[PDB]
């Protein structure tokens, strides 16, 4: 029971769910042909959760796929795992969004919506019980801003009563890749605010942190920071999907976690983070995942944790060990960071063991933070995109679209909303 | 013109029901109404306030597929106050939502029960949910504005003919 | 004969039913398969088998799943065990009104079925906690439904209480104390243990650095055990549960005894002592071997009751009390002279293979009432203050059908409770 | 000896049939080839084959020409089974006006010959269907028949009524209606099952996902199995079908019993369980395990009869019926006190090879009138006025020899017969 | 016993019917030169309803082939199947009707006709006992309207109490292919109306829509077109052939199929309907075949069934399966579309579920709606043919056979009235 409907939008979406559902098949035991190869009765006991299983022992994914263009969901079909998706899966048009949310949202991506919701209702009617939706979208795109956030909003009026949780990658100040990012970025974020119960914000500044000092891949590719979300993701659902001594739904994590309605934002990490080869100088132990897990070079969003203080967190760790070793563990660093721990809020951290470890660690584990600190995120792209706008930028894109200056104005009144919330909770 | 100034002093007797109606607008708070309604099945009172505001919206309850042991579709309004709810300006639309535009048949509705329940009364309300406190406010407030409305916008227009 | 039932609501309720039910099988002889007077706890089949006359269930169907693949599975019934759909993610405005109100009806079956069998019903266990999102709005429904049934009938409530400082859930804190609105006014009994306190004791008696939730828990069973055993077996002084409930709740609203299972002693621990009637009688009393974080100094032992079992001689327990009654440190409250009922059961524990524990030839689990406990009260409403003056986390509840009014009256109740201890201790 | 005839009419007729003579041989110990006191439903031929004492009626060819390639096949002696040219294609007005008077002549031939054989002729089983073509006019015809030859002979009715939500056939309400008009006032009982309520009890007490019509059937059968062993077989307190015309039949106009066959259980629920008499005869009284679509709370049993086999004793019996005379719930008719008879059969029942049950060592068939079938009469009635308000397939039948005036005329005698139940009630 | 003769007049016709019987020969094991080389025995035991055997295992069809012109009927017999039909069955003249009502039921086909009634009633004495007439002819052409027509009522004067069904191919507005269609279809309809008892109404249009988005055939062949609706009717003949768990005769579906006189007019669809790998993403399931059928692209028929109602449905099943399976989906599905099933009937739906599927199916299932829908197919030809009346225009042809315009105006009518009887049970 309890089943997730995967969504992938815009090439970035494409991506890293390509290489998460590569991921999470071989913790299942799941080939590339589709067929169960695994030696572990615990996979195919909840298999559920993500795959269809047909005749044969076919396994499929509940996944479907979202692209304005053909091509990067072409090469999806081409990859290696690729095949394990469904036709019914790949729903494009060959109109691309080219980084307007407009195209996304109100114009092309329109016009593929209601062939996607199809196969959302197809998706939805073959669940035992549906519990939520997963998507995977770019904030700062065309496919993953406009798109994405129309299909997450006629989603949430279809089935509302159900879990909407995005692992949304968004802008970098610092590595800027696309012209508008902050236009993309402020109307996502404006419709995500209002749409979705938890989103993981991911910036790719973060991973290349990562990699770079501690991975110590100084070549990152894009396939090894997509590794890095992949493993995010599968930690936070490994509860629903493996047996535990304390189990954390999807809403469970979300009502430990949330304070109030709005401030859903989360920083995923993970741990261990280390060099191949460089862990013979370590050696795996609860203390040693969490002092990984709460440094802040093991954040996979832009701001410095320190720079605030973490509202709530839930760890949900992985492999077998002494639930009274990780409580004492974690409530020495409950007092050690005493300034970088909300006072509202007593027994701050929230832990969850899983049984199961991710298939090559003996130990493992995984953050979800919720810090004040990630105002300075939105204080960012606000400040990008109000210079931008004090010259009426780009406006031409956008008005040929039908949008308004309005509803920008208003885009930063959401923005300067979700800042102020944070300041008065620090 | 007395008689203007008359008409004008009942709108002054009936300018704290128009700001009551306003402050229930205002009363509208971000974003727990905007929760209480993500949340599936709240006290049933703000789910018979939601129906009100859906009566108020003028959009109708839908028919919940025949159980085996009634042939009778159960009449459910909260589907409609579901997907009423879920729209993100939906707040906005209250907001929007004018006194003169309410139909006859949502006062018919709300006026009668709703307005005089005592769960629907706003003390019972600021009870069940602190974010229904606007919402029973909206639809009570909205409901004195359309017997407001009934009441002296004919007679501010008989004025209008005496001026 | 005197009969009873099991009632385990909520993950931690199952766990330690899984280890609680390992115990009676080692203890009466029974193996997993259910092949071999047992009839408190096992009514004899039909075909034999003899199957635990026990209730099992949980909204989260991940933890009973894992009951019907390991060993004890084909030990309980298939109406034993009962799912539901999805977990109640620690809200208790799901336990209660939504998800309760749902399967709750199909468990009331099973009970009824499970009373008839019963001729003579003694009562009930309902292991539960205090804490989670199942055994926190579910049980006091439970609880609820049963009262109107029997009401006469015996209950009892082994209630996995918050630690004050060990973390487990952000909510927690709410939980517990709608749970305790609702449940002082049915369970007519209330042993409360809380993680941390046995974590200590865990460490410090039997020498152990990875305290698991298997080895706490079998701990936890073992308490049961003795409650049950005068019951369950023959001896001297022969307890029943009607008898605490009378003995150890002069006044009906204050029944929350605490227990302490001593000797807890290892496989060197054994040699290098001599496990002496009144050696063990001490250890019972010690600040140190509370199965709560409570100092029972800091009031007084309202009443106190002590279940020796295995080689007990009464002369020696005499003496070991008269002692104990001298040292004037150990206070007693004002209205009762003699605050102990002895019972001396011919029947030791038996210790499960692959354990804590080696084979003490004596063991007493003292079940003793203090004012003391109001110091753990008292942490926790403020805990419960603090997020409540933030209102945080309430959108979840409320949304769930429940009244923001709810929480209110809850610390009224808790303030009356204070009060009332405060009176006794006068 | 007490001696019977077996009348299969229409395709579900037969189909069940097809279960039945399984069920008898396997029961008396006759091998499908025919070789082995069975004088009721066997008539020993010549030498060493026994022939079942049977009609196998049916318009389409299809059915009995399965039954004729069948393993049961060589059992029957092809006197027995007719054929007719075309089916009856859910009209009743087919069944009674026109291939009904052609091959009727026929199968009155085939009864007389069978009935010439019957030393003690007892009576008649007639398996049809209200709501198949041939079973709702032909099925009457033969009734009718039937009485004018015998008219103080023994007739039984195992009618297949209409699941007031399950959808088989459109036209399925009127023939229903048109059956009662005529079926009514011949049959001396008539005891209806719908499919619905036998899938709720397939689903739920024998945990199979997927029923089909051959193990509803033998459900079916098995019910049947209990009325005859009373005939077929020695023990105290014999019943008659005569005794249950009496017994169940204060009023000669209604006599429409519910059956419930008890225990319904798998090869697992065999365990886990005690099968004792007493508890098989609340498992009989459940609102759920009734055969049709009726709750019997909405009214009161009026006379119930009662029919245990196998190991049971009488002392046992007495003692449930105390207990069940006690229960307030179950509401029974003022103006008669005890409204049971009790047969008790030293025959248990033997179970299907390749089927449903397990080896039950009690089993009893409550054959229990009750006012609270006017539930389902009431729902059909309206069924029937919507589609007779817009005179819908009104042509197939006018057009084949009937009356629009007998559509009224149905109704009214409908009338009449949900007032006499109300009368009875009050 | 129920023989069906059919009959294929026109290009179309006869195409559709050479592909058709190629198709049934397959599915009862007949080969090319019609000999029997199947395994299933059940394929030879209703050998009868679509076969002739003589001496050395000879398998005829009883198929009659009309052609105005020898030309199509003469690829018939070049074709590889051509060859199993009896040469004195195809009835030839040498004069085209070229797309003439007039030439087809007035002038040539008047003198053909004579002698291909004499094959007619060859045929029926040939018979053991006739079932039906199967007419596979077009609406919009000449052999197919006006020869055809002529055919249909001389064969209803020689068998009245005989079924006819029809197979008849539509114009399809968007794909007009001939000039006259509109008269054609309009002179066709007007007696089609009267002299038939079921017409399944497929149009050329619905089929490219199946090809093009399901099937994934975006090159059609006439080929591919023809296998569909030769699949449509060997599933609408099935139960007739072979043996069922609840069979529906041809008379049966007609009866449970139509509410009046008149509206006899059928919408047939077929699942699963998948391109090859396609089915994979499927898997073979009741509520998969049900969600298929019932959807609007599984529809060989011009109307959107969502523009109106279903009056009535029959879904003839094929292959093994749970009958509560098929009982409990087609509940679900009365209830989803609470907008598209008319209210007068209840049980709206009718399940037939025959014991075999079509030789390498596992599953598959067959469709019959009657849909107030198809009023707007009627509409769409009325509106052509009115405007084009409207200038008297290509009047000459028919005025030219004896045709005159009140028998237009007429026809007119026939339309009229049509559509008007559809929207009043709206
Ligand atoms: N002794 C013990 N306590 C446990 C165990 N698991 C959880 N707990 C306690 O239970 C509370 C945490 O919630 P759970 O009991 O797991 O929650 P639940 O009752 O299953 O509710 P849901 O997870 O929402 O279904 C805390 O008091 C934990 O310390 C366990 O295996 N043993
Ligand atoms: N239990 C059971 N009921 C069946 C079976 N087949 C049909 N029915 C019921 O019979 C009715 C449907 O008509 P049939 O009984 O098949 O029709 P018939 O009496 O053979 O009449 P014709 O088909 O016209 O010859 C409905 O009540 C079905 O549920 C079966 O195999 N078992
Ligand atoms: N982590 C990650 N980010 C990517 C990848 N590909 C593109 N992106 C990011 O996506 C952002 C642009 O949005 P994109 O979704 O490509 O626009 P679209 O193609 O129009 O949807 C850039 O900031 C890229 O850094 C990838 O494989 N992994
Ligand atoms: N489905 C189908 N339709 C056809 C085929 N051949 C022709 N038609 C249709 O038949 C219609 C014209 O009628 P037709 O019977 O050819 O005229 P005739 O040759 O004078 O009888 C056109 O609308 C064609 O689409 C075929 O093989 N399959
Ligand atoms: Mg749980
Ligand atoms: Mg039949």
């Amino acid at each position: 029971m309890r089943e997730i409907v995967h969504i992938q939008a815009g090439q970035c979406g494409n991506q890293i769910g390509a290489k998460f559902w590569e991921v999470i098949s071989d913790e299942h035991g799941i080939d590339p042909t589709g067929s169960y190869h695994g030696d572990s009765d615990l996979q195919l006991e909840r298999i559920n959760v993500y795959y269809n299983e047909a005749a044969g022992n076919k396994y499929v994914p509940r996944a479907i796929l979202v692209d304005l263009e053909p091509g990067t969901m072409d090469s999806v079909r081409s990859g290696p795992f690729g095949q394990i998706f469904r036709p019914d899966n790949f729903v494009f048009g060959q109109s691309g969004a080219g980084n307007n949310w407009a195209k996304g949202h109100y114009t092309e991506g329109a016009e593929l919506v209601d062939s996607v919701l199809d196969v959302v209702r197809k998706e939805s009617e073959s669940c035992d019980c549906l519990q939520g939706f997963q998507l995977t979208h770019s904030l700062g795109g065309g496919t993953g801003s406009g798109m994405g956030t129309l299909l997450i909003s006629k989603i949430r009026e279809e089935y509302p009563d159900r879990i909407m949780n995005t692992f949304s990658v968004v802008p970098s100040p610092k590595v800027s890749d696309t012209v508008v990012e902050p236009y993309n970025a402020t109307l996502s974020v404006h419709q995500l605010v209002e749409n979705t119960d938890e989103t993981y914000c991911i910036d790719n500044e973060a991973l290349y942190d990562i990699c770079f000092r501690t991975l110590k891949l100084t070549t990152p590719t894009y396939g090894d920071l997509n590794h890095l979300v992949s493993a995010t993701m599968s930690g936070v659902t490994t509860c629903l999907r493996f047996p535990g001594q304390l189990n954390a739904d999807l809403r469970k994590l979300a009502v430990n976690m949330v304070p109030f309605p709005r401030l859903h934002f989360f920083m995923p990490g993970f741990a261990p983070l280390t060099s191949r080869g460089s862990q013979q100088y370590r050696a795996l132990t609860v203390p040693e995942l969490t002092q990984q897990m709460f440094d802040a070079k093991n954040m996979m969003a832009a701001c410095d944790p320190r720079h605030g203080r973490y509202l709530t967190v839930a760890a949900v760790f992985r492999g077998r060990m002494s639930m009274k070793e990780v409580d004492e563990q974690m409530l020495n660093v409950q007092n050690k960071n005493s300034s970088y721990f909300v006072e509202w809020i007593p027994n701050n951290v929230k832990t969850a063991v899983c049984d199961i470890p991710p298939r090559g660690l003996k130990m493992s584990a995984t953050f979800i933070g919720n810090s004040t600190a990630i105002q300075e995120l939105f204080k960012r792209i606000s400040e990008q995109f109000t210079a931008m706008f004090r010259r009426k930028a780009f406006l031409h894109w956008y008005t040929g679209e039908g949008m308004d200056e309005m509803e920008f104005t208003e885009a930063e009144s959401n923005m300067n909303d979700l800042v102020s919330e944070y300041q008065q909770y620090q | 013109a007395d008689k203007q100034m008359s008409v004008k002093e009942d709108l002054d007797k009936v300018e704290p029901i128009l700001e009551s109606a306003l402050a229930a607008l205002d009363t509208l708070t971000a974003q727990d109404i905007t929760v209480v309604k993500s949340m599936k099945s709240p006290p049933a009172g703000v789910k018979l306030v939601m129906e009100a505001i859906c009566i108020l919206k003028g959009i109708k309850a839908d028919k919940i597929p025949d159980p085996t042991g009634s042939g009778k579709k159960i009449e459910d309004f909260w589907g409609p106050a579901k997907r009423l709810l879920g729209d993100m300006r939906f707040l906005q639309s209250l907001h929007e939502y004018d006194k003169d535009n309410i139909p006859p048949a949502y006062m018919n509705i709300i006026r009668k029960n709703y307005i005089p329940n005592p769960d629907f009364v706003p003390e019972k309300i600021r009870n069940a949910s602190t974010a229904a406190e606007g919402l029973c406010k909206w639809v009570i407030a909205m409901d004195s504005y359309d017997k407001v409305a009934k009441i002296v916008a004919p007679l501010r227009n008989e004025l209008q003919k005496l001026e | 004969m005197r009969e009873c039932i099991s009632i385990h609501v909520g993950q931690a309720g199952v766990q330690i039913g899984n280890a609680c039910w390992e115990l009676y099988c080692l203890e009466h002889g029974i193996q997993p398969d259910g092949q071999m007077s047992f009839n408190t706890f096992f009514s004899e089949t039909g075909a034999g088998k003899h199957v635990p006359r026990a209730v099992f269930v949980d909204l989260e169907p991940t933890v009973i799943d894992e009951v019907r693949t390991g060993t004890y599975r084909q030990l309980f019934h298939p109406e034993q065990l009962i799912t539901g759909k999805e977990d109640a993610a620690n809200n208790y405005a799901r336990g209660h009104y939504t998800i309760g109100k749902e399967i709750i009806d199909l468990v009331l079956d099973r009970i009824r079925k499970l009373a008839d069998q019963c001729t003579g019903l003694q009562g009930f266990l309902v292991f539960h906690s205090f804490g989670g999102g199942t055994g926190s709005g579910f049980t006091s429904l439970l609880m609820e439904r049963l009262s109107v049934d029997y009401g006469k009938k015996s209950k009892l409530e082994f209630s996995i209480y918050p630690a004050p400082q060990v973390s487990t859930a952000v909510v927690e804190p709410y939980n517990s104390i709608l749970t305790t609105h609702t449940t002082l006014e049915h369970s007519d009994c209330a042993f409360m243990v809380d993680n941390e306190a046995i974590y200590d004791i865990c460490r410090r008696n039997l020498d152990i650095e990875r305290p698991t939730y298997t080895n706490l828990n079998r701990l936890i069973s073992q308490i049961v055990s003795s409650i049950t055993a005068s019951l369950r077996f023959d001896g001297a002084l022969n307890v029943d549960l009607t008898e605490f409930q009378t003995n150890l709740v002069p006044y009906p609203r204050i029944h929350f005894p605490l227990a302490t299972y001593a000797p807890v002693i290892s496989a060197e621990k054994a040699y290098h002592e001599q496990l002496s009637v009144a050696e063990i009688t001490n250890a019972c009393f010690e600040p140190a071997n509370q199965m709560v974080k409570c100092d029972p100094r800091h009031g007084k032992y309202m009443a106190c009751c002590l279940l020796y079992r295995g080689d007990v001689v009464p002369k020696d327990v005499n003496a070991a009390i008269a002692t104990i009654k001298t040292k004037r440190t150990i206070q007693f409250v004002d209205w009762c002279p003699t605050g102990f009922k002895v019972g001396i059961n011919y029947q030791p524990p038996t210790v499960v293979p692959g354990g804590d524990l080696a084979k003490v030839q004596r063991a007493v689990c003292m079940l003793s009432n203090t004012t003391a406990i109001a110091e753990a009260w008292a942490r926790l409403d403020h805990k419960f203050d603090l997020m409540y003056a933030k209102r945080a986390f309430v959108h979840w509840y409320v949304g769930e059908g429940m009244e923001e009014g709810e929480f209110s009256e809850a610390r009224e109740d808790m303030a009356a409770l204070e009060k009332d201890y405060e009176e006794v201790g006068v």
